[PDB]
RNA sequence: GUACUCUGGGGAUAACAGGCUGAUACCGCCCAAGAGUUCAUAUCGACGGCGGUGUUUGGCACCUCGAUGUCGGCUCAUCUCAUCCUGGGGCUGAAGCAGGUCCCAAGGGUAUGGCUGUUCGCCAUUUAAAGAGGUACGCGAGCUGGGUUUAGAACGUCGUGAGACAGUUCGGUCCCUAUCUACCGUGGGCGCUGGAAAUUUGAGAGGAUCUGCUCCUAGUACGAGAGGACCAGAGUGGACGAACCUCUGGUGUACCGGUUGUGACGCCAGUCGCAUCGCCGGGUAGCUAUGUUCGGAAGGGAUAACCGCUGAAAGCAUCUAAGCGGGAAGCCUACCUCAAGAUAAGAUUUCCCUAGGACUUUAUGUCCUCUAAAGAGCCGUUCGAGACUAGGACGUUGAUAGGUUGGAUGUGGAAGCAUAGUGAUAUGUGAAGCUGACCAAUACUAAUUGCUCGUGAGGCUUGACU
RNA sequence: UAAGUUCCGACCUGCACGAAUGGCAUAAUGAUGGCGGCGCUGUCUCCAGCAGAGGCUCAGUGAAAUCGAAAUCGCUGUGAA
RNA sequence: CAGGUCGAGUAGACCAAGGCGCUUGAGAGAACUCUGCUGAAGGAACUAGGCAAAAUGGUACCGUAACUUCGGGAGAAGGUA
RNA sequence: GAACCCACUGUCGUUGAAAAGCCAGGGGAUGACUUGUGGAUAGGGGUGAAAGGCUAAUCAAGCCUGGUGAUAGCUGGUUCU
RNA sequence: GUGAGGGGAGUGAAAUAGAUCCUGAAACCGCAUGCAUACAAGCAGUGGGAGCACCUUCGUGGUGUGACUGCGUACCUUUUG
């Protein structure tokens, strides 16, 4: 809420109101829009969270994967309409906001460890 | 350009400023009454009133923290005894900062801080 | 690089025809009656009815 | 044409129901009162005056207090001016109000503002200079003009020649945005895209002139 | 963001397995190439026996790169690596498999024969 | 013999650049044997002839030897047109697509690399195109110093030798704080027919001006086939430019955390100083491009080459002599910005000042007393404005700055205590603690009492209304 | 090498090599001359942000080379050209 | 002559005994210059020339080519804790 | 590889802090080594692992004083009506 | 400021003979009065010439200034110039 109470209020009518809760660390699956000619379908998109930004309607967040040896990173903007759902398959546990090391990692050295209740 | 940017330089290295104006608020805390330079005077504003908003709750990480700042023991002690107690109800505003003409020297501008009910 | 001619004392006046000094702020503060610098204290440590000196 | 003259309040984004996202500009807008009407009998071209805002009384002077009170209108912060035609003059009285319900969401328009100020700068940043090389033997030559003209003939420097000066803070005008959306209730444009200034500066909206 | 001497490469078995970039064709001064643009490259290392042999210079379009792409709602995607796929005389593609993920920007009559053979396509 | 050198002199006398000239160089024209199945003139054109320019190689020795100190590269340019691309045309040995040749046209645009000190050239791959020239062969008090041309050394060659070169090779100090003119920005003074606060017209000046590809007309016109359009419409790029920071990123030495060595705070615990911010991982505002958006659209008027209508001189013919048209990225408008120091100093709205004496130089006269307006400035709190200035906001009838309260963001589980472990450590209290520059409220602190400048109805002559 | 007036191998019509003004080689060594690779990078495409020292303003002290005299504009022409 | 903690060390970082803050300052935080730090994608395309910068860097162990005057080359190259 | 002795590259400095330096890198570092004190060699002479190098900031013949007011077919200057 | 420096008083024929003190020129630097000067291009003068200020024998006079205007590219040396 650093902006002025009218971009606020213009802003705050077009908020998403059935996001999930995540952090960095975990892994999710976003279902994302794809939308050629007149045909409509959801296709599935798996990987770990490394990064999260909190900003209202601009908030974003970057989700990492391997993909037949290459490796590919997307960051989705959170409250677009693109992106119809996103669920969180299990909860990791790190010690820090951004998992940009992980990028240097692969196989047994990129793992990630379960947070357990 | 510095649009918008806050603080100032004084032709020091950060550390030797961040030192200085320790020195400059205990000094203060001390006395009750200094002169110095005008800029010194208006930027000490920023360093020496969040300690006494620090100093209105007495508790021993509070301690620590005002230790942390100033490395004073005798400021410590002073500012957790006599004047958060002292400004307990003010909302702020406890120095005042008034012009007092230059410095025979260099002809440097000059002022005088003083806390609010000093004495 | 350095002047070929040497410069008239017109042009050297007109030169400095913007060098003159400029008064300053005084004002006689009532409480005292002494002539002070405005918004500023007074030599003897009077501002505002307030003295900072016992 | 007629316009509005409105405020600067940031940048944001809208989302399409399709998701793409737009940027957009938030104008604020206090309605418009008109001042005075200029004729050609009397001024010789035709103009409406507007003022908008509000400004204490004690920062307002006597003959803008005057100027004021025989229009029958509330001091604002600022006094314009535009230039119109009969058609567009015809409606108009001294004494209304024209407000943001003067444009519809898809017209294109016009803005109008003053250019962030960056101060004295230099050819490199002001001109697209291009600087000279770091290593190899440079000596203190690295961001400077170069040559700035020819030999003996003609012995003179040319009138334009591109140097180091003071740099923005001007009247800028953008043309071909789109409006996105009209707040009646809020008195607020959003418009697409850019627009000179900081953010509470005044800017100016009209109706496009390309066609 | 493909220059000139930007090493890339080959997600295809025509034979080479790293090209050099000589040049970015489409304009007088154009400076970068981008996923579905056309290069000139040189081919540096390739597998023994096949049709393509090391000091060939032929045509190429960009698939993956490390600077990533724009998306229409504000996304960008990244890539690990700077991959192409080799090309001939009439711009188009002549190898029989693609390896790894590519983009949408490829969805013209021109190029789809990579996304036909592609496994994965996100 | 002197390149290890030295003194007195010369622009009386050479090398660079300027000057005069134009043999030479480049460009244009006249005649036309002939070539072109026939047909000099579609396109070339022998033997001869006449000019233009001042980019070449030269001639002279007028300026400079009490110094005009440079081969190429870099940075930054400005002009010409004998035009490289794009625009408009005539002829063709012009079916179409292309091409050849000539006329008009200077608005814009007009490659990256390998080799070499190179200019040049060759080569590779592009582009709509990679034009020819002048500007001290533009530019070294703006940069470099690879080549040439000091002192060291070597090879080939010449000389008995000191030494030398239609040669080669390795190494080898680039000074100057800008007075005047010019130019880019930014102020002070005075003027503009009493003074003041604003809003303005536009004489004029500057900026911008480029272009590819795909679809469609239409596989139509044309053509034996292969091939394949004019005109007229959409879309999407390259390069260039401007504004901006919502998005993607960079920075972010006053924000958060991890960690090594050492010293200190009496000690444990907890912290701080120094080691490039000690090092390392993140990161708010602001600034910023590689990010985002927009622009060169359309339309008028006069024309260039060229094409006409009617029409005589000259009963025919003829675009011209009378008269009437069409015609280009070029010109004037049109788009953006500046603009009344435009001394020709413009226009509109509103506001302010309506007192007495003395005298003579009897005049918008000079001196006394009273008066001090509308406003401007000094000063203060300051700014997304700024070198200093200038400009914008505010000064108690106040949110201008700091602080305070709340929020937001970032970092990532504070200290203390308690549990489980022999211990390093882990868990709970609790997503806690701390959080520069951001948003919103709030007189707690500072914008005090003030002073200076600016006056007292604004000459005369003529004219029209009163 | 995509592209090599430089580099390496070989050829030999050696303008004008050649045997102690030594000829042909040679392990090791060289702040020695030429060429090519890996890693690495603001050298560059193309620059951006930040820190310190100057620059700028105020107070104090206070130089320099130069200099016939100056009321010291543009263009085209003339003229020790 | 020359101490402490680490250290092979009289190297290096921080300290002891003992000495100092270097004889103009105060503000501001523009172009441009000097000295530093970081930098998206590319990685010598720069340039006479990788000039400058960036990069490598300790101890123990394993391993190490041509060539050789048999000494070397060699810490070759490379790798693990 | 420190001290110590040198001087290969680059930036800065060029009316400098300095009439030859600072900073970051660089070479030798038990030897044909570096260095203190006191001595010897004197100008067509000395000394030189040799550059015409050095011989008191001076070297293809040091400095000082005399011959001496050297000579100059050269340049400049030459005063009231 | 028990300073430096000055203003009175006093000495002296004279103190603007007052101590680096007879006379006190020029370059150079101030203050005061009179006139001219902020729409106009250049060796700064010269030949004309309105207005203003003071003096005055009141003038066909004297002193200072100089709006506007015709003409007008320093001096010396050395040279065909």
């Amino acid at each position: 809420s650093g902006k002025h109470p009218l971009v606020q209020a213009i802003e705050n009518s077009q908020l998403k109101t059935d996001l999930p809760e995540f952090a960095p660390g975990d892994t999710v699956v976003v279902q994302v829009k794809v939308k050629e000619g007149d045909r409509e379908r959801l296709q599935a998109f798996e990987g770990v969270v490394i990064a999260k930004k909190n900003r209202g309607l601009n908030s974003a967040f970057t989700v990492r994967k391997i993909s037949s040896g290459v490796g590919v990173e997307r960051v989705f903007q959170t409250h677009s309409p693109v992106v119809a759902k996103i669920e969180v398959k299990r909860r990791g546990d790190v010690r820090r906001a951004k998992l940009y090391y992980l990028r240097d990692l692969s196989g047994k050295a990129a793992r990630i460890r379960e947070k357990l209740p | 350009m510095r649009h918008r940017n806050s603080g100032v330089k004084l032709g020091r290295t950060s550390s030797h400023r961040k030192a200085m104006f320790e020195n400059l608020a205990n000094s203060l805390f001390e006395h009750e009454l200094i002169k110095t330079t005008l800029p010194k005077a208006k930027e000490l504003r920023r360093v020496a009133e969040p300690l006494i908003t620090l100093a209105k709750n007495d508790t021993v990480a509070n301690r620590r923290l005002a230790f942390a700042r100033t490395r004073n023991a005798a400021t410590v002690g002073k500012l957790f005894t006599v004047l958060g107690p002292r400004y307990k109800e003010r909302n702020g505003g406890y120095l005042r900062v008034l012009k007092a003409g230059f410095r025979a020297g260099d002809a440097a501008p000059m002022a005088y801080v003083e806390l609010v009910d000093r004495e | 690089a350095v002047q070929q001619n040497r410069k008239s004392r017109s042009r050297r006046d007109m030169r400095r025809s913007h060098d003159a000094l400029t008064e300053n702020a005084l004002t006689v503060d009532q409480a005292t009656g002494e002539t002070h610098r405005r918004h500023h204290v007074t030599k003897d440590g009077f501002y505002r009815g307030r003295q900072l000196f016992a | 044409a007629i316009g509005l003259v409105g405020r600067k309040c940031g940048m944001t984004r809208i989302f399409t129901d399709a998701g793409v996202s737009v940027p957009v500009t938030v104008i604020e807008v206090d309605p418009n009162r008109i001042t005075q009407i200029k004729t050609l009998e009397t001024d010789g071209y035709q103009a409406v005056q507007v003022t908008t805002g509000e400004r204490r009384e004690s920062r307002v002077t006597n003959a803008q207090k005057g100027h004021f009170a025989k229009a029958g209108v509330a001091a604002g912060r600022l006094v314009k001016e535009f230039r119109v035609t009969e058609a567009e003059l015809e409606g108009r009285e001294v004494g209304g109000t024209i407000g943001v319900d003067l444009f519809t969401v898809g017209q294109i328009v016009d803005v109008t503002g003053q250019s962030k100020g960056k101060g004295f700068q230099g050819g490199v940043k002001r001109w697209n200079f291009r600087t000279q090389d770091a290593t190899h033997g440079n000596s203190v030559s690295h961001r400077v003009l170069g040559s700035t003209g020819q030999n003996q003939t003609p012995g003179r420097v040319f009138k334009g020649k591109k140097m180091a000066g003071h740099l923005g803070d001007e009247r800028v005008t953008v043309q071909g945005l789109e409006i996105v959306s009209v707040d009646t209730e809020r008195s607020v444009l959003v418009v697409k895209g850019a627009i000179p200034g900081a953010t509470g500066g005044d800017v100016i909206v009209r109706p496009t002139i390309k066609a | 963001m493909i220059q000139t001497e930007t090493m890339l490469d080959v997600a295809d078995n025509s034979g080479a397995r790293r090209v050099q970039c000589i040049k970015v064709l489409g304009g007088s001064h154009r400076r970068y190439a981008s996923v579905g643009d056309i290069i000139k490259v040189t081919v540096k290392e390739a597998i023994p026996r096949a049709r393509v042999k090391k000091g060939d210079v032929m045509n190429a379009v960009v698939v993956r790169t490390k600077f990533g792409i724009r998306r229409p709602d504000g996304s960008v995607i990244r890539f690990d690596d700077n991959a192409a796929v080799i090309l001939n005389n009439n711009k188009a593609p002549i190898a029989t498999r693609i390896f790894g993920p590519v983009t949408r920007e490829l969805r013209t009559e021109q190029f789809m024969k990579i996304i036909s053979l592609a496994p994965e396509v996100l």
